[PDB]
Formats: structure tokens, C-alpha cells, sequence
């Protein structure tokens, strides 16, 4: 209970998560890793679900640090930096995005939602459009990360066809994604969404 | 119905 | 083996999937539902993983019917209709999107990828931008559906705070999403992405 | 690395 300080159980869980993925993670494997009996760990942590909720929240604490607008930030810059920040959280551990999936939102998060809307609307968005914008940026980001993370968890047993059986376009696509990874695609898409809203908001009174 | 959408959004903050 | 025709095992699995979700789905529960011994079912279906691959593909066969460009369709219309179609597939069964997650792409799908690129590039996209566009529309769509589907699988035990403890913006947001659901947000975001690429492609030789 | 991205994209067809 130094061994079982909340912050040490959290760190152990994170390291386990990286070792075995969300699949493998069990309260049992945590008990062995910490070197304690299962009922001792059960006093602190009821089940796999309660443990994930804590992992989800921790990841967001450490890394999702741009969750509100900086003093006189434009809404475009805010949306962009908030999406990047949320993404750094999801990526910070193996299966980050699945861990995040289905965990309840905390009270401070609701409050943050509220401010995020106050801000956007004070920049001239209708409430409808503010919600559509935060929603789209979030889906896009979440979707980016599940795919990227599904890769190296499917990397183990399955494999791709060899690079040289491919039709020639697909073959240049491999070269290209080899060189850049996935960050540039994410950034490009983020930037297209934000541009598309910009054309949206410039609509204001009429047709586009 | 509405309650769950806002739940989704609040999750990303 | 009328009871165990491939198409009857598939339909049974789909119905089971709706009853218990991806979590609950086991080859064992399938054996009981079909009324056969587990080793008889095991002759046809090796494991949970092989079964999901078949469910993923079936869903896409039945519903993802707009996977290539219609005779003289514009690329905007194509992107839009393809995203909608992929989405109808994911939504067609409980946990559709998770089922889809990690399943290998079939040979015809690679071939379809290739045509989709041939088309976009023949409409004046660079190969880089064609890939960024298909990628963003896909992430966004996948992300939309996992969230929408996570809701009614978390609906069971957990509940939201009551509508009347909310700050007033959040409270109008509930009203609004009550009335429209989630389709309109998806359509709006799809349409913003596509607009954002449009500003992209109009760049062509210069700065935007 | 590249092989997996195209795998992702092909999956959605």
C-alpha cells in the first residue's frame, strides 16, 4: 500500500496495458505483477471495468492538456489544438482509444463541454453548428486512432500481402505511407474539417 | 436519446 | 446442414449478435441457438474470430452497395454516397463497427481501393490527396458509428445525469439531439470534410 | 508500416 498507492496501481496497470493490450489486461495479471493476492487488490479495485475507467482518466490528465481556449485563441486554432491534444492522449498507451471508449464522463468534463460551447457561440456559431463541429472533430480523431492502433495489435499473427503483388497505385501508396506514417493524414483531414466549417460559419445569413 | 449524445461529447474533454 | 448451411449459420450469428452484442457472442451460444453440438459447429467455424470475419463481410455485402463511382458521378457525390453506404453497413447490426474493426480486407476490396484511386486521380487529385481524402472520410465515418453504438450498449447499467441538473447550454443541446438524433450531425460533418477538400483541390498550383 | 495503412483503407470498400 506503498506497492498499492493509487498512483502505483495506475502505473502498473498502464505498463501491463502496454505489455498485453486491452484484451489481455485482467485484474489477475495485475495482482501478479504487483505481487499481491487477488483479494488484496480487489479491496482497491473492484473489476476490469473500474480499472479501465481510471486508466482512461489518467491518460487524459497527463496528455489532454489543451481542453480549453487560450486567452484570445481563434476557434480554428482551438479546434486544431484540442484535436491534437485529445489525440496525444489516446496514443499514449497501447489500445488507448478502446480504453477511452465507453468510460463515463466526469463532472469537470461536462463543465468543460459547457465552456467549449460558450466560447464557440461567442465566436458566432449557432449552438447547432458548435455541437456539429466538436462532434465531427471528435469522431474523426477517435476514428483515426482506433485504426492506427488496430494495426500493430493485428501485426502479430496476420500479415499484409507482400508489397510487390500490388496493383501499381496501391504500390505507390505503400511507399508514401512508409515515408510519412499517419500523422500527416490526420493533420490534413483535421485541417480540411476546420476549413469546411469555416465555409459553414461564413454562410451565416445565406447560401453556399 | 439527447442525453447520450452530450455524454459522448463530454467524454472528449 | 440445412440448419448448418453457410447462409443459415451467418443469419443465426447476426441474430445472436443483436441479442448479446459482440461481448456476449461465443461459438458456444451459437451452438445452442442452432441446436447442435459444439464439435459439429466447430467443423464449419473454427472460432470467434473466423465467425466475426464472416459477419463483417456479410454486413458489407448486404449494405455497402455504393463502393464504386457511378457513370459520370462527381467525386464529391461519390465520397458522400460511399460514406453513407459504408455507414449503413456498420449500423445494420448491434456493434457493427466493432465487428468491422480488425477483419482482413478481401482481394476484391483491394481491387476496389485501386479503382477508387484511379477515379479520384483522374479527377485531378494528386495520389497523396486522394489517399488523405478516403482516409479522412473513413475515419470520420467509423468514429461516428462506434460512438453512436457505444451508447445503447452503455444504456443498460449506467445512466446520464437527469436532463435538469445541466448547465443551460448543455440543456439546449439535449433538446436538440433529442429531436434530430445523430444522422444530421454525421451528414453535416461529411459535408464539411468534402467542402474542405474542395478548397484543397482548388489549391492545385498555389496558396490557401 | 505503409502496408498497414493501405490495409486499413482497403477494409472500407
Amino acid at each position: 500500500m506503498s506497492r498499492l498507492d493509487k498512483s502505483k496501481v495506475i502505473n502498473s496497470a498502464l505498463e501491463l496495458l502496454n505489455e498485453v493490450g486491452i484484451e489481455g489486461l485482467t485484474t489477475r495479471k495485475l495482482a501478479q505483477k504487483l505481487g499481491v493476492e487477488q483479494p488484496t487488490l480487489y479491496w482497491h479495485v473492484k473489476n476490469k471495468r473500474a480499472l479501465l475507467d481510471a486508466l482512461a482518466i489518467e491518460m487524459l490528465d497527463r496528455h489532454h492538456t489543451h481542453f480549453s481556449p487560450l486567452e484570445g485563441e481563434s476557434w480554428q486554432d482551438f479546434l486544431r489544438n484540442n484535436a491534437k491534444s485529445f489525440r496525444n492522449a489516446l496514443l499514449s498507451h497501447r489500445d488507448g482509444a478502446k480504453v477511452h471508449l465507453g468510460t463515463r464522463p466526469t463532472e469537470k468534463q461536462y463543465e468543460t463541454l459547457e465552456n467549449q460551447l460558450a466560447f464557440l457561440t461567442q465566436q458566432g456559431f449557432s449552438l447547432e453548428n458548435a455541437l456539429y463541429a466538436l462532434s465531427a472533430v471528435g469522431h474523426f480523431t477517435l476514428g483515426s486512432v482506433l485504426e492506427d492502433q488496430e494495426h500493430q495489435v493485428a501485426k502479430e499473427e496476420r500479415e499484409t500481402p507482400t508489397t510487390d503483388s500490388m496493383p501499381p497505385l496501391l504500390r505507390q501508396a505503400i511507399e508514401l505511407f512508409d515515408h510519412q506514417g499517419a500523422e500527416p493524414a490526420f493533420l490534413h483531414g483535421l485541417e480540411s474539417l476546420i476549413r469546411g466549417f469555416e465555409v459553414q460559419l461564413t454562410a451565416l445569413l445565406q447560401i453556399v | 436519446r439527447g442525453r447520450w449524445q452530450v455524454w459522448g461529447l463530454a467524454k472528449r474533454c
